[PDB]
RNA sequence: UGGGAGAGGUA
DNA sequence: ACCACAACGAGTTACCTCTCCAAGTGTCAAATTTACCCAATTTTATTCAATA
DNA sequence: TATTGAATAAAATTGGGTAAATTTGACACTATAATGGGTTCGCTCGTTGTGGT
């Protein structure tokens, strides 16, 4: 039968309990100790007997496997310290956990944040290449900034190079645009896709 | 929706001498000890799991008193105004509606509560298994000695127990064979060993003639008193309304056969076979043999006899150590004295 | 009840054959525990687990220790039976051991013993009757005749009185069986004792 | 569980 | 009778860390086990009288 | 007044056999033409047997 990783441990006390999730890992900046557990994994242990007792418990609970040997990944002794690390890799097909999904937040967040930053410095470069050719075609510098910056496309004059230039920089900064929204794409199935691990 | 309680009606069944309302019974406490263990509060909740749903709902309980302490099961005179006083002082009936979810430790615990229902559930079977026949020569192979009592079995994974103090003094049972033992009156509410069997009583002696001889069988010889030194000699009285059978020797049989039997079966006693009389003075004289008598003063009230005997048969009178006095005073109910 | 787990602990390290390994708990118990346990429990009832260890050839050196203990026991019980009670120091002593080691032989005959397996059912006691599994369809099982369904040849009393009897050369079969032979069944009847209020003691430690 | 290689290190 | 080749064996001790290491399925003859019978043979408690 | 040795009957064992199940091992799956393989060195020094003018 398949493993799974859950807080449900059989047969420990619940002090032990206190440092482990709901979701059955352990929390970040939990000061551990030797002999205790960081991650909750239990396995199948094997039906192999038909006695009326376990045929009661597969009747009223339906844990078809309840013979289950706690097999957790405890710290080994001698060792002490903090959490400062959790990551968890899973994985295609399998629903990964809660946690995993906040990790998966986390880091989607972090770099949300960054490409955010990517964007605004790259859309502030160019539109201080589009101030560079406005002012290289007229000489506009008040009405450009008692306006702001962001709106810096409809402004307009007659049809000519720095008018042409001026709209081939607007559809520019749309297939920039573009590309942000594909590399967030990218991450975020980066991200989100089940890891190639082993078999 | 649940096809699990129509498993235990016909797939998961038990052992077809014990009845089905008890493991519902055991499955409703099993239940309500695991939403008990696991709820941080004290509350003693008795869920009532219904028979047919298979689903439920969760009960916790309130007796009505008025005490300080429990106050999730603390209702009040007051709190039985909401039922307007038609009910009890004490009992733990509810008015709430709870959930119920599913976990290892209460699988567990569950299991646990569980094997203790069924094997005390055994033991109700073995406890109709007794009270269906009051007293009776069995036979069963012992299986486990111990230090103070000899376990048995009597088939259908039953167990009787012989103890140190009702066994011969020249018992030794390998473990593996069979032995021959009457139960007598057995504890029913015993949580360890119940079936307490004998070898060394009068009822066993009783017992073994009673199957032995087909006219103690059908009530014309009929025997009255006892008397045992287990191992060693023994006594027992015989009195008949019949006049056609010769008692005696019809207990005695073809050539000593009936005492030759249960004199092996019971380990070499002696069995003295002797008449019973009604009257005290005719009854013990006699009674004694092989004793003569001279001489008899018999006592009202402390219960003694008071025995002339002449110089030859103090030996044989006496037993050995005081064997057949101590013998005869607990056959007849009086102890004897010693006069020449 | 609980003595043979200890048996099984007496082994040395077997391979294991299955996937995910190591528990890494105290579910039950260690390996070394439970031998601190039989350390525990060895100043009471140190009778039954040297004649256990002995019957199950596990630690084949308390074969002996379940031998002197039984000899002391014999010696201390000896003034019940009449055919025992009237001999004189070493020749009683000398009986005393012969019977105390074919008393603990016969305790430890059971179907492993080299040339005592039954013949049929090769131990199990346990043979199939073809005649109601044609007629039921099913598959049964009845009583290996052979056997008498206990799986094993039973060891005689005779031998040690033929062992005994190259020593006291006067002593007949029916005075063997009136007057010694119940010394020989309480021997065993003591190791069965002191076994069972063994594992009674051992399962008082270990809970 | 526990075996074998290879690499580096300490006295 | 008196010299140049292959191959073996040797190279301290102990400890530490790391990485890396298809599918039953049907069929057929011969050998083998297996459940049982049984005569002999041993074992073991019981009997008869003869001393104790 | 017991206790014990010769005899003894019933039950357990044992060696041998034996007719009948049953297991063991081996097979069995089919057509253009096709026709001789990829390893190993600077990796020192003593001994000993085997083969050689
Ligand atoms: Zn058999």
């Amino acid at each position: 039968g398949p493993e799974e990783i859950t807080a449900d441990i059989p047969n420990v006390g619940e002090a032990a309990l206190s440092k482990l999730d709901e979701s059955g890992i352990v929390y970040i900046g939990a000061e551990v100790t030797g002999g205790d557990i960081l991650v909750g994994k239990v396995t199948p242990k094997g039906e192999t007997q038909l006695t009326p007792e376990e045929k009661l418990l597969r009747a009223i609970f339906g844990e078809k496997a309840s013979d289950v040997k706690d097999s957790s990944l405890r710290v080994p002794n001698g060792v002490s310290g903090t959490v400062i690390d959790v990551q968890v890799f899973t994985r295609d097909g399998v629903e990964k956990d809660k946690r995993a999904l906040e990790i998966e937040e986390m880091q989607l967040k972090q770099a949300k944040k960054d490409l955010s930053e990517e964007l605004q410095i790259l859309e502030a470069g160019l539109f201080s290449r589009i101030r560079a050719v406005l002012v290289a075609g007229g000489v506009e510098a008040e009405k450009l900034d008692k306006l702001p910056r962001d709106r810096w496309l409809e402004l307009g004059l007659t049809d000519e190079e720095k008018q042409n230039q001026l709209e081939q920089l607007a559809e520019q900064y749309d297939e920039l645009k573009h590309e942000f929204e594909k590399k967030l794409e990218a991450k975020r199935r980066k991200i989100t896709q089940g890891d190639d691990l082993a078999p | 929706m649940n096809k699990e309680i129509l498993a235990v009606v016909e797939a998961v069944s038990n052992e077809k001498a014990l009845p089905r309302e008890k493991i519902f019974e055991a499955l409703e406490s099993a239940l309500a000890t695991a939403t008990k263990k696991k709820y941080e509060q004290e509350i003693d909740v008795r869920v009532q799991i219904d028979r047919k749903s298979g689903d439920f709902d969760t009960f916790r309980r309130w007796l009505v008193v008025d005490e300080v302490t429990q106050p999730t099961k603390e209702i009040t005179l007051e709190a039985a105004r909401y039922e307007d006083e038609s009910l009890n002082l004490g009992d733990y009936v509810e008015d709430q509606i709870e959930s119920v979810t599913f976990d290892r430790i209460t699988t567990q615990t569950a299991k646990q509560v569980i094997v203790q229902k069924v094997r005390e559930a055994e033991r109700a079977m073995v406890v109709d298994q007794f009270r269906e026949h009051e007293g009776e020569i069995i036979t069963g192979v012992v299986k486990k000695v111990n230090r103070d009592n000899i376990s048995l079995d009597l088939g259908n994974n039953a167990e009787a127990v012989i103890l140190r103090e009702d066994m011969l003094p020249r018992e030794n049972f390998r473990p593996g064979d069979r032995v021959r033992g009457v139960l007598y009156s057995v504890r029913p509410e015993a949580r360890g060993a119940q079936l307490f069997v004998t070898r060394s009583k009068p009822e066993m002696l009783i017992e073994l003639f009673r199957i032995e001889v087909p006219e103690i069988g059908e009530e014309v010889i009929e025997i009255k008193a006892a008397a045992r030194d287990p191992g060693s000699r023994a006594k027992i009285a015989v009195k008949t309304n019949d006049k056609r059978i010769d008692p005696v020797g019809a207990c005695v049989g073809m050539r000593g056969a009936r005492v030759q039997a249960v004199s092996t079966e019971l380990g070499g006693e002696r069995i003295d076979i002797v008449l019973w009389d009604d009257n005290p003075a005719q009854f013990v004289i006699n009674a004694m043999a092989p004793a003569d008598v001279a001489s008899i003063v018999v006592d009202e009230d402390k219960h003694t006899m008071d025995i002339a005997v002449e110089a030859g048969n103090l030996a044989q009178a006496i037993g050995r150590n005081g064997q057949n006095v101590r013998l005869a005073s607990q056959l007849s109910g009086w102890e004897l004295n010693v006069m020449t | 009840m609980r003595l043979e787990s200890v048996a099984k602990f007496h082994s040395p390290k077997s391979p294991m054959m299955s996937d995910s390994p190591r528990a890494t708990a105290s579910d039950s118990l260690s390996g070394t525990d439970v031998m601190a346990a039989m350390g525990m429990a060895q100043s009471q009832a140190g009778f039954g687990m040297a004649a256990f260890c002995g019957k199950h050839e596990l630690s084949q050196n308390d074969k002996q220790k379940a031998i002197n203990y039984l000899m002391q026991f014999a010696h201390k019980v000896s003034g019940k039976y009449r055919g025992v009670a009237k001999l004189e120091g070493n020749t009683k002593a000398k009986v005393l051991q012969v019977l105390a080691t074919f008393a603990y032989a016969d305790y430890c005959r059971s179907a492993a013993t080299p040339g005592a397996r039954c013949r049929d059912c090769h131990g199990t006691g346990r043979a199939v009757d073809i005649a109601k599994t044609e007629l039921w369809g099913r598959v049964v099982e009845k009583e290996c005749g052979r056997c008498k369904g206990v799986g094993y040849s039973r060891m005689p009393a005779s031998a040690a009185y033929r062992a005994v009897t190259m020593l006291i050369p006067n002593l007949t079969q029916p005075t063997w069986s009136r007057t010694v032979k119940p010394l020989y069944d309480a021997l065993v009847v003591q190791c069965h004792k002191e076994e069972s209020i063994a594992d009674n003691i051992l399962n008082a430690v270990t809970r």
